[PDB]
């Protein structure tokens, strides 16, 4: 997400992150 | 001498081979490399180098 | 043969070409054949065919490492712009398809044409000239694909099982033509036991000498076989007058026979039998049924226990150094040897867990590629990790790369594998310097004369006696007695003389030595050679690129700097000598 | 349309039976579509007569060997699998031979009814000794393809009689591979080299005609769908 | 300077051999007593 | 280096020269002697209409007509469809 | 003599060819002259005849010197010398 | 090459340069991952050359110190409590403090579920710890890990030689004409391919007024208007395609930050390296054989892997000293034949196309006064033509190029433009052409499993499923094993799922292996695109599971069985194979490494200028460089004649070459050689420094 | 012995695919018949597609035509989709115009008499106020795949637009068989081909023109005898 148009790309990540790149 | 100078310390080789008024006698392998000769190894030598090809007696009757 | 691309064999032979278009009245002088060539009218590629039919050509890749670095074939034009390249020929140039290239060179005289047609040429280096094995060897697919064909599977389809009363064997064949058809149909199965009659395939020595006694002739013979359909395939590849195999043909199997056949056959009958075996291990390769899949990639059940059996002996070594009992360097070593030993044992379930018809270890098994620890890299455990100095980290990795590393291991497995990675650009250029140096030291000796008629000669092991008593074989034969010349006769308990002096001293020499019971021999070598420039033909013995004896005009001393300096990149070394 | 380049049929004999053939120059991929065609059509589509099963007077369940001769009745079993025989009745039919005393029997001492012959008299069989007596049954029935023993479906029907493997089609082994000949010029047409190795029965240009008229048949059935296709004309003879 | 010459040599070659031969790379005796020859050509002079 | 030699326009202009020196000899003598030396052919300095007059005991205004009639004949088709491909 | 038929650039079996000679510098040395003598030949035909003679084996249309000086080898028709 | 090279060519630690360490001084102890380096420099990519381990990227959330330390973020824990305040550490206060590991197992509540969780010590050892002494934690996973390697899907399954080839090789991509979306991956794309600076993005927002394929213009919600100009068909500066197609429509409203405009090597605004491809792993034939790569027909035939290419030429029309070089129609000794293409001025027509040798720009030379050979003089008399006192210096378009002419830039002195001084008239002419894929051109996975293709068959001659779809690559299966990559397989088998579509039937609870799954994830329609990422993914039991779980395409039919093979048909013999083979749709990518680009030839080309050796390299005409090694193996061989060939007759010999030549054209025996101007050089230097040398007959 | 002829019937799916059956096979058989009619079907039928194509505002193929929303590579890329079927063979011209807003689809291009358009709702390119779209396109007979024929080979002008095309109206083709191998020897194969056509031609039309050119290839073993 936090991307306006963004593909919906569907993650196979367990946990969740805090700080974006 | 120029066997040596092509191969390694070729400064310390000459200033030496010089002063010993070093004559060369190309008859190695790396000389004759360099100088554009045939080298005297496999066809090089004289004992396949200077085959004499003739047709036989019968095979040139026969043409 | 090799492939060439027409974009370039034309730039290579415009003179030529240019001459053939001019006779053949398709340019009316030079400069019109040149503009006709600039500009590639159609009919320059039909005079290009002509031109180059029976051109030999040759092929050039850095680094040259050794001798067969250089060969010569005959070229034939095709479409694209990749120089198409025989398999066979990849052992022996060190080349892989990963985007390579090699350089092509034209003879011009008379001279250097016949030179590359008949020294250089392709099907007349097969055998390696440093050790004699042979370099135009099925290599990894064939291979595969032979291991696939030949082998035997219990208990398949269309078997020879022998019954009484019901019915008869139902499992014999008249003629491989027939058994041929039944694996057609869905009968018979490429890898099941049968009983086939031969007629055209001669018998092992055994069998014939049972059968047919003096005059076995193969040609006209009838006799009865217990093998496999394809055994049978593959011994038809092979040249008329060998002996029927009957053997599962590992790669080590497949080097003893062609080793066998270059020694005992003519080059261009051993060149035709490498060119049908490639094409019938490819073929057969194919249809191997070998691929890889995550489901495929079995890890070994008991590991989880392992695993906890040594992280507990692992954990009461580290109480027993938190408690104060024993320094870090022999904890380290504690550690070390315990996960050793863990490996070993995850190793060893791995091995036992995993069938034999698995793709991943029929490959590794046939001698195809790789080695057993990449197996159980695999599945299992990569097991200890060195340190960029070169040491080994305590904490060893416990996950195998199917499990995924976590990013620590990742981190730890780094450390090795670009300091090895480094260690290879290094040791490239070392054992280049290497080749260098002893190219210029050796360059003198050359082969002058045919025999020094010297009375000296070296002395070899030559299989020791064991205490109990026999005659057990020194395991390193093929390298200090096979291929010379015996400077003095070899003759026992005051007997007769089984090899008088100047022998080749081969296989069968060997063997009637060892018969014979006798230890030491003092064979003749360029050591004591008595010649004044260069050694003679007799000291040097048989070559091992021709198999005969040297010629008198070899560069034998190149042919050894480059033999001892090839292999100088594989020499690893050891984590104070 | 045109294919540009008409493909012909050449034959080059090698041996009595055994004949390989060139089909020169076809336009790329058809040389396996119609080399594999063919060669499963020669191996299984061409009517042949071939023994089923035999039944060898003495020999009730010990089928260890038969007194009177040297080679077991295995051996003698593979020997009459490889015998040729021709027939004209779809009906299945009985062979007779019947010697005495010690010697070499061949297929010649065979005696074949009206409507059957043996295309190999001097073939060996089985070696007499010993005063011994051989009286061998036989089943002979035309076929195609190569059917494997069938299995005495009958429980008391036939207790002697004993079924084998029957070698129908009369060629033996076929094989083929395929070339690039003049990559350049006509954009690598292919060529295709057949390799036929039959029985005396009939001749492999025989076997090959037969094989194309069954196939040119089996392909006109699909070709009898839209009669005004158009297509590949390869143009005259 | 203890043995003489032979047994140096089968002494370097043996050595050469050993290294070698440790990663399964099989390399005939001879090509390493050619340059044994060549190291072992000349002499010294202790009396003029 | 651009002041080697071609290797390429050297055996055309070798060529050039036997294809030249084939149709001068379609000619008749005099006809070539008197163009060889004209134009300096066989030798590095052409001669002038004077010199190859006193050299064959004729006069200038006919060494001119013989030049002009040479010069009109090697024009056919016959003797240039041989040399116009090497300009 | 139980190889198949060969093709290409190896169409007499150099085995066959190495019986004619000693070593295989002595083969390339004598195909390479008796190819020298053949060219030679080709490119003096049109004057008169010197001593140079032709090609004693049947040439192909379209076939190299060295080849047919092969051929003339392996059929017998030459004999030489080493030095 | 593509948006993700630019990327990672920025962010670029080099330490070789002026101030710093050389190649020739760089021990082994600088060319290692010393353990400070987690977080602050990628492990993994570096090139694999003579530069291994000098030439370095900065990690994904790596920052800069003022003094020019590399930061890294971390999560503070305290009493075992997981903070969300973020503290920017440096390798010092690294080994000072204790560091948790990202993927710790938290209780989402802020503790830890279990006391013993992994720790980095000071000197970088590995320990497990008590939960109390933690005081530091990672952000997330793929920390470690620089961009280019963390596009890398299942990396944590790769080994780091073949994931270090990967990740150096993804930067070498070429930009195709589609650029299709991967269809398994990891979470860096999207961000990759935005922050790589080559797609538009709106920064204010609006709705779009007009769209068009050259501009766009977005309606601000606030009176303004701005357009944005596309670049068409603009050159790299590696000679690659640069489009920029918008993905917007006439009505469609933006928010300042949505992807505008595709890039290069972009779809619908994440990354794009390639194409998703069918994939088999049997040996087919020894084609593939040896990391030789087999391609169907249909990838030729629908331009699935078809790059563009753009050379351009520039001449400059330049002053001289015997005059002014002019560019014009008339060039001298030229036919009228080559001057169609050719316009009024010059130059050739925009749109016209040009193959090897054709005549670009007509520029002529003031020749001066040079004498004449006599038969010269006897031919211009003979037919009539006048001296043309001029030389023709014409651009010609090099050896071995084709392709159409976009645009010609032309500039003048007359017209006031900045020139170099001396130069008059300079003219650019840029020519492209659509290269195909074929035989040679290279191939590589994302898993570095690289390789040529060695034969593209026709469509028909391919295995096939049981429906008749046809496999469009054949890789090898013996070169997966020994290179310990089996991310290609895991990569594989994922892109068979999304491809397919799956759905987890939850009839009875949600299975055992899916408990950790996200939602949204149990079933998802066909050729949908999932997101793996690089040390936190997709595990091999769920793996399993979705292949359990493969919805049929179109008839009830599931062609991948639980393994993840199938039921291959041989397209050349009919015969199915006797053994199921793997298969899926891998992602592969075509590299910068084109036949057309590296083959070469020479016959007699130019020379060198002190010695009289050929050039080299392809730029000139130039000849393979003959060293001292082949020149061992040539003397090995027992060779002499052709060694002295290639020495004497073929590089040096000055009155040989011509020779020679001159034998070959008109069929005459190859003569003798001569003595090399080389060693004639080396002569005449040892005599220049007082070392007198003379060569003595007897 | 069998003495029973084989038949082919027919299974219509829909319109533009069908199976066949082929019965009664030799066993072993039906796996290599059915190879081939693939083979041959996939390869060389006959069909027709664009050549090339010319626009009035373009020069070459990497140019943007004024107002329109792809460039010309796109449009190349959309009209290699196209499904045309004609009647002669020499290379007829057909026209596409269209002025002002709207989507430009395969429907709006006007074909000449024969030739004939069979998927109108393919799009093509989409237009503004501003855009201005009028291209002509060549069609021509032909079968298989053939590349870009070079414009320096006809004598065309720089407008002129080669176009690669695929004359290739199957789209995908599978089979299937049932050996019987039942224990009484009388065994057969039994085919199932399945054959799809992208709606140019019939199904049962490709079949017809496969096996004519198998029984014209056929014929060569038997006529010479
Ligand atoms: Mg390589
Ligand atoms: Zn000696």
């Amino acid at each position: 997400n936090s991307v306006p148009g963004a593909p919906n790309r569907v993650s196979f990540a367990k946990l969740r992150e805090p700080l974006e790149v | 001498w120029l066997s040596a100078a092509s191969f390694q310390e070729t400064t310390r080789v000459l200033t030496d081979a010089a002063i010993n008024c070093r004559s060369d006698k190309l008859n190695g392998l790396k000389e004759n490399v360099i100088i554009g000769k045939l080298i005297p190894a496999g066809t090089g030598i004289n004992r396949y180098r200077n085959i004499a090809v003739q047709p036989t007696e019968e095979a040139r009757a026969a043409a | 043969q090799c492939g060439l691309p027409k974009l370039m064999a034309l730039e290579l032979f415009k003179p030529f070409v240019m001459k053939r278009l001019v006779d053949l009245n398709h340019a009316q002088n030079i400069k019109s054949a040149k503009r006709m060539v600039e500009r590639q009218r159609p009919q320059v590629w039909d005079v290009l065919e002509e031109v180059i039919a029976e051109h030999p050509v040759l092929l050039n890749r850095a680094p040259t490492l050794h001798r067969l670095g250089i060969q010569a074939f005959e070229p034939m034009l095709v479409e694209g712009k990749a120089i198409q390249l025989h398999p066979l020929v990849c052992e022996a140039f060190n080349a892989d398809f990963d985007g390579d290239q090699m350089a092509v060179h034209l003879p011009l005289s008379a001279e250097a044409q016949a030179e590359a047609r008949i020294l250089m040429l392709s099907s007349n280096n097969i055998l390696s000239p440093a050790s004699g094995r042979p370099l135009a060897m099925p290599r990894l697919d064939m291979v595969t694909g032979l291991y696939y064909l030949t082998t035997e599977v219990p208990g398949d389809t269309g078997e020879y099982q022998p019954a009484s009363g019901d019915h008869p064997e139902t499992g014999v064949y008249s003629s491989p033509a027939e058994a041929i058809m039944a694996a057609d149909r869905g009968v018979l199965s490429v890898r099941a036991k049968i009983k086939v009659r031969l007629t055209q395939l001669r018998p092992p020595v055994e069998i014939e000498a049972e059968l047919f006694g003096h005059s076995g002739w193969q040609p006209g013979d009838a006799w009865m076989a217990e093998t496999t359909l394809g055994r049978v395939m593959f011994n038809e590849l092979l040249p008329l007058g060998y002996p029927f195999v009957n053997k599962q043909m590992h790669k080590k199997v497949q080097a003893a026979i062609i080793n066998d056949l270059a020694e005992r056959y003519p080059m261009i009958v051993v060149a035709q039998t490498v060119d049908k075996l490639k094409d019938a291990g490819f073929y057969w390769a194919t249809r191997s049924g070998v691929t890889v899949s995550m489901a495929d990639v079995l890890v070994p059940p008991r590991k989880k226990e392992i695993l906890d059996h040594y992280e507990e002996r692992a954990d009461k070594v580290e109480k027993q150094f938190q408690r104060g009992a024993l320094n870090h360097d022999e904890r380290n070593e504690a550690l070390v040897e315990i996960w050793k030993e863990a490996t070993d044992e995850v190793g060893q379930a791995l091995r036992e867990h995993y069938p034999d018809d698995n793709p991943i270890i029929t490959i590794v098994d046939s001698g195809a590629t790789g080695n057993f620890t990449q197996t159980r890299t695999l599945a299992g455990m990569k097991g200890l990790v060195t340190n960029p100095k070169g040491e080994f980290i305590p904490r060893p990795v416990k996950s195998s790369f199917r499990e995924g590393l976590t990013v620590l291991e990742y981190f730890i497995n780094t450390h090795g594998a670009r300091k090895g990675l480094a260690d290879t650009a290094l040791r490239t250029a070392d054992s280049g310097y290497l080749t260098r140096r002893l190219v210029d030291v050796s360059q003198d000796v050359i082969v002058r004369e045919h025999d020094c008629q010297t009375e000296r000669g070296i002395v070899v092991e030559l299989a020791e006696r064991a205490p109990d008593g026999t005659l057990i074989r020194d395991p390193y034969i093929e390298t200090s007695a096979y291929a010379r010349t015996l400077g003095t006769d070899a003759v026992d308990e005051a007997g007769n003389v089984i090899v008088e002096r100047g022998q080749d001293l081969g296989d069968p020499e060997i063997d009637a030595l060892l018969a014979a019971g006798i230890t030491q021999v003092k064979v003749r070598s360029v050591l004591t050679c008595a010649t004044s420039t260069g050694v003679c033909a007799t000291c040097y013995g048989r070559s091992m690129a021709t198999g005969k004896l040297v010629d008198i005009g070899e560069a034998v001393g190149i042919v050894a700097a480059q033999s001892i300096g090839e292999p100088g990149t594989q020499l690893t070394m050891r984590t104070d000598i | 349309m045109l294919i540009s380049q008409r493909p012909t049929l050449s034959e080059d004999v090698l041996t009595d039976n055994r004949s390989q053939f060139v089909i020169e120059p076809l336009e790329p991929g058809f040389g396996y579509t119609l080399g594999n065609s063919l060669r499963r059509t020669l191996l299984s589509s061409i009517p042949g007569a071939a023994v089923t099963s035999i039944r060898i007077d003495g020999v009730l369940h010990e089928f260890t060997t038969v007194p009177g001769v040297k080679e077991d009745v295995t051996e003698i079993i593979l020997n009459l699998k490889s015998l040729v025989v021709s027939s004209e009745e779809d009906e299945p039919v009985t062979m007779y031979l019947r010697k005495q005393g010690p010697g070499e029997v061949t297929a010649g001492d065979i005696v074949p009814p009206a409507g059957v012959t043996v295309h190999n008299p001097g073939m060996h069989i089985a070696t007499l000794n010993d005063k011994g007596k051989l009286e061998v049954e036989l089943v002979v029935e035309r076929g195609r393809g190569y059917v494997p023993a069938v299995q005495n479906r009958a429980s008391g029907a036939e207790i002697g009689r004993i079924p084998v493997d029957s070698i129908y089609s009369p060629v033996l082994k076929v094989t083929y591979k395929v070339d690039a000949t003049r990559v350049e010029q006509r954009t690598d047409f292919d060529k295709l080299i057949l390799d036929v190795e039959t029985k005396n029965s009939i001749s492999p240009r025989d076997a090959l005609a037969s094989a194309g008229k069954t196939l040119v048949e089996l392909f006109g059935l699909a070709r009898e769908l839209n009669v005004e296709a158009e297509g590949i004309e390869i143009g005259p003879s | 300077r203890v043995q003489g010459p032979r047994e140096v040599q089968i002494h370097l070659v043996r050595e050469v051999q050993e290294v070698y031969r440790a990663q399964g790379v099989s390399i005939h005796d001879k090509h390493i007593e050619v340059i044994v020859r060549q190291m072992l050509r000349r002499v010294t002079i202790i009396d003029s | 280096d651009s002041e080697a030699v071609v290797a390429v326009d050297a055996v055309s202009f070798t060529l050039l020269q036997d294809q030249l020196q084939s149709v001068l000899d379609t000619l008749s003598e005099r006809e070539a002697g008197v163009v060889r030396l004209r134009f300096g052919l066989t030798d590095g300095q052409p001669r002038t209409l004077d010199e190859i007059g006193q050299v064959y005991g004729v006069t200038r205004e006919r060494i001119r007509q013989i030049e002009s009639k040479t010069m009109s004949k090697l024009r056919h088709p016959s003797r240039s469809q041989v040399l116009r491909d090497y300009l | 003599g139980g190889y198949d038929t060969p093709l290409g650039i190896t169409n007499p079996p150099i085995d066959e060819l190495l019986d004619r000679v000693s070593s295989k510098y002595a083969l390339v040395i004598y195909a390479a002259k008796r190819a020298r003598q053949i060219n030679d030949y080709y490119n003096q035909l049109g004057e008169g005849i010197l001593e140079y003679v032709g090609p004693l084996v049947e040439p192909g249309l379209q076939e190299k010197p060295l080849s047919i000086a092969l051929r003339e080898i392996h059929a017998d028709l030459l004999e030489h010398t080493e030095g | 090459n593509n948006p993700l090279s630019g990327l990672t060519h920025k962010r670029r630690l080099s330490a070789l340069g002026p101030g710093g360490l050389s190649r020739e001084r760089a021990g082994l102890e600088v060319r290692d991952v010393h353990p400070s380096h987690y977080g602050r420099m990628c492990p993994i990519e570096t090139p694999e050359g003579p530069n291994i381990g000098l030439i370095g990227s900065l990690s994904v959330y790596a920052r800069v110190n003022p003094f020019g330390f590399i930061e890294t973020p971390y999560r503070k824990v305290v009493d075992g409590v997981v903070s969300d305040e973020i503290v920017y550490l440096t390798a010092d206060e690294e080994d000072r403090h204790v560091v948790a590991q990202a993927n710790s197992p938290i209780d989402a509540d802020g503790r830890f579920v279990e006391p013993r969780v992994l720790v980095r010590r000071k000197a970088g050892e590995v320990e497990y710890v008590p939960s109390s002494e933690v005081d530091y934690m990672d952000v997330s996973p793929r920390q470690m890990v620089s961009v280019a390697t963390a596009m890398i899907p299942f990396l944590e399954h790769d080994d780091a030689n073949r994931a270090l080839m990967g990740a150096n090789m993804q930067r070498q991509a070429v930009p195709l004409v589609r650029s299709e979306a991967p269809l398994v991956g990891t979470g860096m794309e999207l961000r990759a391919a935005i922050d790589a600076g080559d797609v538009v993005v709106a920064e204010e927002s609006g709705v779009i007024e007009e769209v068009s394929a050259d501009y766009i213009t977005v309606m601000h919600d606030n009176g303004t208007r701005r357009t944005y100009r596309m670049r068409k068909f603009a050159r790299s500066n590696h000679g690659t395609c640069a489009n920029q197609c918008p993905i917007v429509d006439a009505g469609d409203r933006v928010e300042a930050g949505q992807v505008i405009a595709d890039g290069p090597c972009t779809d619908d605004g994440e990354m794009a390296l390639g194409k998703n491809l069918l994939v088999a792993i049997m040996p087919w034939e020894g084609h593939n054989y040896e990391d030789a790569i087999i391609l169907s027909n249909r990838l030729v035939e629908e331009d699935v892997l078809t790059s563009i290419h753009i050379e351009e030429h520039e001449i400059d029309a330049r002053d001289t000293k015997l005059g002014a070089e002019e560019i014009t129609r008339d060039i001298p000794n030229i036919s009228d034949e080559v001057l169609a293409d050719l316009d009024e001025r010059g130059i050739v027509r925009i749109g016209a196309e040009v193959r090897d040798g054709d005549i670009l720009v007509g520029k002529v030379t003031p020749k001066g006064e040079t004498e004449l050979t006599p038969e010269e003089r006897l031919l211009r008399a003979i037919f009539g033509e006048k001296a043309r006192e001029v030389r023709d210096t014409s651009l010609k378009v090099p050896h071995g190029e084709s392709g159409k002419v976009i645009g010609i830039r032309v500039f003048s002195r007359e017209d006031e433009d900045e020139l170099p001084a001396g130069v008059n008239e300079l003219v650019r002419v840029y020519v492209a052409q659509k290269r195909k894929i074929s035989d040679g051109d290279k191939l590589a996975g994302r898993h570095g499993n690289k390789g040529v293709i060695g034969k593209i068959l026709p469509v028909e001659d391919m295995p096939f499923l049981a429906d008749g779809t046809p496999v469009d690559i054949i890789l090898n299966t013996h070169g997966v094993p020994r290179r310990m990559n089996i991310g290609q397989i895991l990569e594989t088998h994922l892109g068979w799922c999304a491809h397919s579509g799956w759905k987890v039937d939850a009839a009875k609870g949600v299975p055992d292996w899916a408990a950790r799954l996200p939602d949204e994830l149990l079933e998802a329609q066909p050729n949908a695109i999932v997101s793996t990422p690089v040390f936190d993914g997709a595990q091999e039991a769920e793996l399993q599971g979705l292949l359990s779980c493969t919805l049929p395409n179109r008839d009830g039919d599931v062609l991948v069985d639980a393994d993840g093979k199938a039921m291959l048909f041989d397209g050349r013999s009919g015969e199915p194979f006797p053994y199921p083979v793997t298969v899926g749709y891998m992602y592969i990518m075509k590299l910068h490494h084109l036949v057309d680009d590296k083959i070469h030839a020479r016959s007699t080309g130019p020379y060198s200028m002190i010695t009289q050796q050929p050039l080299g390299g392809k730029a000139q005409f130039g000849g393979q460089r003959f060293g001292e090694m082949e020149c061992w193996a040539m003397q090995a061989y027992g060779a002499a004649y052709t060694l002295q060939e290639l020495l004497t007759i073929k590089s040096d010999d000055t009155v040989g070459r011509v020779k020679v030549y001159e034998a070959i054209v008109k069929g005459e025996n190859i003569p003798e050689p001569g003595i090399p101007e080389s060693f004639k050089v080396l002569l005449k230097e040892l005599q220049s420094l007082c070392l007198n040398v003379e060569v003595l007959s007897s």
